[PDB]
RNA sequence: GGGUAGCCACGCCACACGGGGUAAGAGCUGAACGCAUCUAAGCUCGAAACCCACUUGGAAAAGAGACACCGCCGAGGUCCC
RNA sequence: CAUAUCGACCGAGUGGCUUGCUACCUCGAUGUCGGUUCCCUCCAUCCUGCCCGUGCAGAAGCGGGCAAGGGUGAGGUUGUU
RNA sequence: GGAUUAAGUGUAAUCCUCUGAAGGUGGUCUCGAGCCCUAGACAGCCGGGAUGUUGGCUUAGAAGCAGCCAUCAUUUAAAGA
C-alpha cells in the first residue's frame, strides 16, 4: 500500500508496568555471569559531544560531533537475591531464592516494612524470614538431579541522589549468563552479598540495547497513531477518519488497520546503542581542573530539563533514543543482535556541550 | 477473424445466389494446380488431405492454406510434376450480426425477426473424413508434397491427417 | 538378488544399514536405506542383498545400491582421483589449496585476472594435490567417490561464468581426466 | 502422561492410512497416540507437497489474518490435523475421541516400548520399484520452521 | 560520499530559494530532489548536500522557465557537526549545476558549507568563501 | 516588536552483515544405453525472493508456563494523602 | 541463416481489468460521473537480486528464466476518466 | 485377478456450474510398425576417414559437398572424381 504504521509491536495496548522487562537476554560464552546482564538508571536530558572519530577504515580520524546524548544517571544498583528456576514441561517457574541481609534503607516501599499483619493488598518482597542455605542447597540439589534454568537476580536501583526520586525502587530481575552453570551459579552468590555499578558489565564503545516505555499521550486518532492520511476536505473539519475498516462477512474488523487507541506508552527496545562514555561525578582529571569539588562532567548549567544536575555515576548513550524519556527508567542490556564490531574502552570525548537548556 | 462463430454448422442451407447478393468474392486462387491436362493420376506416391473434423472452412481459411501449400510445392521446379487438386468450394454463405433480427448469439440480432446477418464471407464445409485437397506425383523427394500440407494443415480449424499414400 | 563378493584386501562389516568399506585407503560409509530393502548384509563373504519387492521402483534401487558399493570397493583400495589442468587467456590463474573449502581458502584468484578470489568447497575426505610446475595440473583424490567427485567439479564449475559466453573466454579448470 | 491404549508407531508409514485407522478406533473408544510423527510418510513429492501443505513457501502459514484458517507447522499437528479430518470433530463423539488421541513428536518413540504397526501401512521403501521419492514428516515441517 | 554531517531537510518541493549564482538565475523553485522516496503526506524534502531538480522562477535571461539541476549550498534549518554543534546560516541556498556537477555560472554569491565541498568539488572551488 | 519552557520539522540521531536452503542458471560424480550425459539415486554452487539473524507484541498457548524469595494472621494489595 | 530478434495464416487455451449479452436480479428506491482519503489483492515483473541467449569485444543494449522482499513521485490546460 | 499412470494427472455422469484448443519426462508397464543380425549385427561397440587431382567448366572463390559436364585411371585389404 504501503500499510500505514507497522505491525510488530502489538497489539498496542498501554504498557503494563512502567519498567521494561526484557524478553530476551544475550546468550553467552566466556562469561561471568553478570547477573545484571542488564543494569540501568534513568534519563536526564542531553546535549551533544565532540568525539574523535574511532577506528574506521575511513579518513575521518578527527573531531566530529555526535549527539553525545541523553546522559542517564546510573548507578550503583544492588542485586539482592539470585533466583533459581527449574523444570518444565510448562515453562520456567521460580525455585527458591537466596537472600541478603543488607536491605538498602529505603527498600521498604515496594518491598520490606510491609505491615506484619496481612493486608488486603498483596505484600511485596520483604523478608526477615531467612534461610541463606537451604536455598543454596535446594538449588544445588536441583541441579544435579533435576534441572535448573538460567538464573537471574532481583536488582533494585537506588535513588541515592537523583532529582525527585524516593526510597521506592522499581527493579526487575536480570539474568546472569556465565559458563556452564554451576560455575556461574557460584558467581551469582558472590555478587549477592555485595553491590555493583555500571563499571562491571559495561564498557565504553560497547553496544547495548536499550529498553523503556515511550512517553506519550493517551488515545488519539488515526493520523498520529500509525500515520494515516487526513482529509479530504468534507469531513476535513472533523477528525481524520480512515475509510471504513474492512467490509464483508465479518461485521467487525480485526483489521490490523488504523484504529484509534492509546498511544504514547510503550515498551520497546532499541538495538545497538553505542555507549560512548562511562562516567562519574567525582572529580578526576589527568591534569589540573577546576577545584572546590566541582561537579559531574556532563550536566548543563541551568540544570537539565525539569530534573537537573548530575553529580554522580553517568552513562552517555549516543544518538539518544532513549526509548522513553525524562526521569523514567531505562534498562541496559548487552547488544544481542550486534552489527559493527566494538570500539574502545573509551572514546576521546574532546568536548562536551554544557549550556542551559534554554537559550 | 477470428473464425469462431463461423465454422460450426448450426445452420442449414444456402448458398442461393437468387436469394443472396453482395457476396464477397473468394480470395481462393484457382482450384487446379500443377500441370493440369495430363492425367497426373498415373503416379507413384499418393495422397493426403483428410479433414478429420466437422466443418466450414472459410475462403480465408482456404486460400492461404492451399497456395501456401503450393508455394512449398514450387520446390518441384515450377512446372514440373504433380497436379494439385482442391476439392470443395466455398459455396455456403454466412451472415453476421446486423442488429435487426433477433437477439443474443449471431444469426440473431436485435428485435425479433429482421436483419438476418448481412453477407460477409463464404466457407465450404466438410465431414469427418473427406479429402480437402489432394494429388501427387512420383516420389519426387522423400515427399515434398507431404511436407506440403504440413503447412497446409495448421491453417484450418480442423486437425487434418496427412494420410499415407 | 545380486551378489557381489569383493575384494580381499578390503573388509566390509555393515550393521543396521550404515554400511562401510575398509582399506587400505580410508573407509567410506553410506546409509543405503530405502524402502523395504535388506540394506545388504555381509554374508561371511561379500555383501549383496535383495528384499522381496516388486518391479521397477525397488528395482530402481538395489541396482543403484550395487553401484554405490563396487565404488566403495574401489575407493578403499586404489582410491579415486580426478585430474585436470587449469589454463586460459592472459595471466595465469592462481590455484592453491589452503585447509578447508571456506572463503579465501579453496583456490582460484585472478580468474581472468579479476580481483577477489572465488572458491569453495572441499569435500569431507578429499585431497587436493597441486601443479607439477607453476600451475598446470590438479589432482583430486579421496576414498569416497561422491565427495571426490564434486570436489573436482565444483572446482571446474567454480570457473563457469554466466556472462559473456563460453567461447570468448575459456578460462577455468576442467577435469578432463576421469 | 496420556494413558496409552494402543500406541502406534508411525515411521515409514503412510499417514492417512494410519490416521484413517486411529480415527476409527479412536471413535470406538480407544485412547491412543501415534509416535514418530516426525518420520511418517506420504507419497508423491518434493513439490506439490511443499506447497499445498504448510511450508513458509507453501504459504499455508502466513496465509491470512483475521479470517484464518491456520494450518499446522509441526509434524505433530500436521498429521493431527489429518486425524481431525476423518472425524466429526465438531461435536459429539467427534470431539471426544479426538481429544482422546495424541500424536507425539519423536525420534524413536518417547515412550518405553515399541508401538505396533497397523494393517499394512508400511513404506516398503527398499528397491522401490513401486516406490518413488516420498518424504515427509519432519522434513516438510523442517523447511517450515518448527 | 558521506556528508559526514547530519542534515535536517529545510526545504521541500515548491519551495522558493535563491540561486547563489548561475547565469540569469534568480530564485529557482524546487521540484523533486534526486532519487528520493515518498510516504503518505510525503512532502518530498531536500537539504544541503542533496542534488535537486529545479525551475527558475525569477530570472531575466530566458533562463526563467525551466529545467535544471542545482545543489543546495546553504540552508536555514540546523545541521550537525563533527566538532561542535552546528549552524544554519544565511538564507537557504542553491547553485545550478550541470550533469557533470560543475556550476553553470562563474561566480557564486554567498558562502558555502564545508561538507558540500566534499560531495561536489568545483562547486566548492568557485566558493568565494567556505564555512 | 521580542520571546522562556513545552510541543514540534524545515532541525538532529539510529535503521547490516552474515549464515542456511532454493529458483533460473553454472557445474561435479554418474548410470539406464560399456561411449556420451548437470539427473534418473548422489553432490558443489547459485537471486533484492525463502528461512534465520534483528525490532515489536506475546501466560487465555485449556499441555492456561518457569524461577527465586516472602507469606497463610498476616506477605502483599485497594482506598487515602 | 524460421527460431539473436521480428513473426502472418490457421489451430488450442487461460483470465474476468474493457465492452456486449442475459433481459435473469432490484422499480413499497442496492444514492451518479470524476476526484479524494484509507486498506487488501492480481501479473502476466517496470526497477532492484540471481541467471540463460545474443545478430554477446568492451560500454550500452535487445530477448528470455527464477523471483512479489522493497520500490515505482511533482506540476500546466480540461469536471473530466 | 490383471494392466496402465508419476502428473496429486485423477478421486468432476449431466451443467451458466465439471474448461481446456490448434510445457516437459531413457520413471515404469503394455501394444504395434520398419529396418538390421551367427555370411556376427548395436556398443552394436572400438579405431581409421590413399595417388593423378584443387577432375573439366563456371565463379571473386567453387579444392568430394552453390551450379553444369564427366565420373575415368592408379595403388589397393579397402577407399565415391
Amino acid at each position: 500500500a504501503p500499510r500505514h504504521g507497522h505491525l510488530g509491536f502489538l497489539p498496542r495496548k498501554r504498557a503494563a508496568s512502567i519498567r521494561a522487562r526484557v524478553k530476551a537476554f544475550p546468550k553467552d560464552d566466556r562469561s561471568k555471569p553478570v547477573a545484571l546482564t542488564s543494569f540501568l538508571g534513568y534519563k536526564a536530558g542531553m546535549t551533544t559531544i565532540v568525539r574523535d572519530l574511532d577506528r574506521p577504515g575511513s579518513k575521518f580520524h578527527k573531531r566530529e560531533v555526535v549527539e553525545a546524548v541523553t546522559v542517564v544517571d546510573t548507578p550503583p544498583v544492588v542485586v539482592v537475591g539470585v533466583v533459581g528456576y527449574v523444570e518444565t514441561p510448562r515453562g520456567l517457574r521460580s525455585l527458591t531464592t537466596v537472600w541478603a541481609e543488607h536491605l538498602s534503607d529505603e527498600v521498604k516501599r515496594r518491598f520490606y516494612k510491609n505491615w506484619y499483619k496481612s493486608k488486603k493488598k498483596a505484600f511485596t518482597k520483604y523478608s526477615a524470614k531467612y534461610a541463606q542455605d537451604g536455598a543454596g542447597i535446594e538449588r544445588e540439589l536441583a541441579r544435579i538431579k533435576k534441572y535448573a534454568s538460567v538464573v537471574r537476580v532481583l536488582v533494585h536501583t537506588q535513588i541515592r541522589k537523583t532529582p525527585l526520586a524516593q526510597k521506592k525502587a522499581h527493579l526487575a530481575e536480570i539474568q546472569l549468563n556465565g559458563g556452564s552453570i554451576s560455575e556461574k551459579v557460584d558467581w551469582a552468590r558472590e555478587h549477592f552479598e555485595k553491590t555493583v555499578a555500571v563499571d562491571s558489565v559495561f564498557e565504553q564503545n560497547e553496544m547495548i540495547d536499550a529498553i523503556a516505555v515511550t512517553k506519550g499521550h493517551g488515545f488519539e486518532g488515526v493520523t498520529h497513531r500509525w500515520g494515516t492520511k487526513k482529509l479530504p476536505r468534507k469531513t476535513h473539519r472533523g477528525l481524520r477518519k480512515v475509510a471504513c475498516i474492512g467490509a464483508w462477512h465479518p461485521a467487525h474488523v480485526m483489521w490490523s488497520v488504523a484504529r484509534a487507541g492509546q498511544r504514547g506508552y510503550h515498551s520497546r527496545t532499541s538495538i545497538n546503542h553505542k555507549i560512548y562514555r562511562v562516567g562519574k561525578g567525582d572529580d578526576e582529571a589527568n591534569g589540573a581542573t577546576s577545584f572546590d569539588r566541582t561537579k559531574k562532567t556532563i550536566t548543563p548549567m541551568g540544570g537539565f530539563v525539569h530534573y537537573g544536575e548530575i553529580k554522580n555515576d553517568f552513562i552517555m548513550v549516543k544518538g539518544c533514543i532513549p526509548g522513553n524519556r525524562k526521569r523514567i527508567v531505562t534498562l541496559r542490556k548487552s547488544l544481542y543482535t550486534n552489527t559493527s564490531r566494538k570500539a574502545l574502552e573509551e572514546v576521546s570525548l574532546k568536548w562536551i556541550d554544557t549550556a542551559s537548556k534554554f537559550g | 477473424r477470428p473464425a469462431r462463430c463461423y465454422r460450426y454448422q448450426k445452420n442449414k442451407p444456402y448458398p442461393k445466389s437468387r436469394y443472396n447478393r453482395a457476396v464477397p468474392d473468394s480470395k481462393i486462387r484457382i482450384y487446379d494446380l500443377g500441370k493440369k491436362k495430363a492425367t497426373v493420376d498415373e503416379f507413384p506416391l499418393c495422397v493426403h488431405l483428410v479433414s478429420n473434423e466437422l466443418e466450414q472452412l472459410s475462403s480465408e481459411a482456404l486460400e492461404a492454406a492451399r497456395i501456401c501449400a503450393n508455394k512449398y510445392m514450387t520446390t518441384v521446379s515450377g512446372r514440373d510434376a504433380f497436379h494439385l487438386r482442391v476439392r470443395v468450394h466455398p459455396f455456403h454463405v454466412l451472415r453476421i450480426n446486423k442488429m435487426l433480427s433477433c437477439a443474443g448469439a449471431d444469426r440473431l440480432q436485435q428485435g425479433m425477426r429482421g436483419a438476418w446477418g448481412k453477407p460477409h464471407g463464404l466457407a465450404a464445409r466438410v465431414d469427418i473424413g473427406q479429402i480437402i485437397f489432394s494429388v501427387r506425383t512420383k516420389d519426387s523427394n522423400k515427399d515434398v508434397v507431404v511436407e506440403g500440407l504440413r503447412r497446409a494443415r495448421y491453417k484450418f480449424p480442423g486437425q487434418q491427417k496427412i494420410i499415407l499414400s | 538378488e545380486q551378489q557381489i563378493e569383493v575384494p580381499e584386501g578390503v573388509t566390509v562389516s555393515i550393521k543396521s544399514r550404515i554400511v562401510k568399506v575398509v582399506g587400505p585407503r580410508g573407509t567410506l560409509t553410506k546409509n543405503l536405506k530405502h524402502i523395504d530393502v535388506t540394506f545388504t548384509k555381509v554374508n561371511n563373504q561379500l555383501i549383496k542383498v535383495a528384499v522381496h519387492n516388486g518391479g521397477r521402483k525397488h528395482v530402481a534401487a538395489l541396482r543403484t545400491v550395487k553401484s554405490l558399493v563396487d565404488n566403495m570397493i574401489t575407493g578403499v583400495t586404489k582410491g579415486y582421483k580426478y585430474k585436470m589442468r587449469y589454463v586460459y587467456a592472459h595471466f595465469p590463474i592462481n590455484v592453491n589449496i589452503v585447509e578447508k573449502d571456506g572463503a579465501k581458502f579453496i583456490e582460484v584468484r585472478n580468474f581472468l585476472g579479476d580481483k577477489k578470489i572465488r572458491n569453495v568447497p572441499v569435500r569431507d575426505g578429499v585431497t587436493i594435490e597441486f601443479s607439477t610446475n607453476v600451475k598446470d595440473e590438479i589432482v583430486l583424490s579421496g576414498n569416497s567417490v561422491e565427495d571426490v567427485s564434486q570436489n573436482a567439479a565444483d572446482l571446474q564449475q567454480i570457473c563457469r561464468v554466466r556472462n559473456k559466453d563460453i567461447r570468448k573466454f575459456l578460462d577455468g579448470i576442467y577435469v578432463s581426466h576421469k | 502422561s496420556v494413558e496409552p491404549v494402543v500406541v502406534i508407531d508411525g515411521k515409514g508409514h503412510l499417514v492417512g492410512r494410519l490416521a484413517s485407522v486411529v480415527a476409527k478406533q479412536l471413535l470406538n473408544g480407544q485412547k491412543i497416540v501415534v509416535v514418530r510423527a516426525e518420520e511418517l510418510n506420504i507419497s508423491g513429492e518434493f513439490f506439490r507437497n511443499k506447497l499445498k501443505y504448510h511450508d513458509f513457501l507453501r504459504k499455508a502459514t502466513a496465509f491470512n489474518k483475521t479470517r484464518g484458517p491456520f494450518h499446522f507447522r509441526a509434524p505433530s499437528r500436521i498429521f493431527y490435523k489429518a486425524l481431525r479430518g476423518m472425524v466429526s470433530h465438531k461435536t459429539a463423539r467427534g470431539k471426544a475421541a479426538l481429544e482422546r488421541l495424541k500424536v507425539f513428536e519423536g525420534i524413536p518413540p518417547p515412550y518405553d516400548k515399541k508401538k505396533r504397526v497397523v494393517v499394512p501401512q508400511a513404506l516398503r521403501v527398499l528397491r522401490l520399484k513401486p516406490g518413488r521419492k516420498y518424504t515427509t514428516l519432519g522434513k516438510l515441517s523442517t523447511s517450515v520452521g518448527w | 560520499q558521506g556528508t559526514k554531517f547530519r542534515i535536517s531537510l529545510g526545504l521541500p518541493v515548491g519551495a522558493i530559494m535563491n540561486c547563489a549564482d548561475n547565469s540569469g538565475a534568480r530564485n529557482l523553485y524546487i521540484i523533486a530532489v534526486k532519487g528520493s522516496g515518498s510516504r503518505l503526506n510525503r512532502l518530498p524534502a531536500a537539504s544541503l548536500g542533496d542534488m535537486v531538480m529545479a525551475t527558475v522562477k525569477k530570472g531575466k535571461p530566458e533562463l526563467r522557465k525551466k529545467v535544471m539541476p542545482a545543489i543546495v549550498v546553504r540552508q536555514a534549518k540546523s545541521w550537525r557537526r563533527r566538532d561542535g554543534v552546528f549552524l544554519y546560516f544565511e538564507d537557504n541556498a542553491g547553485v545550478i549545476a550541470n550533469p557533470k556537477g560543475e556550476m553553470k555560472g562563474s561566480a557564486i554569491t554567498g558562502p558555502v558549507g564545508k561538507e558540500c565541498a566534499d560531495l561536489w568539488p568545483r562547486v566548492a572551488s568557485n566558493s568565494g568563501v567556505v564555512v
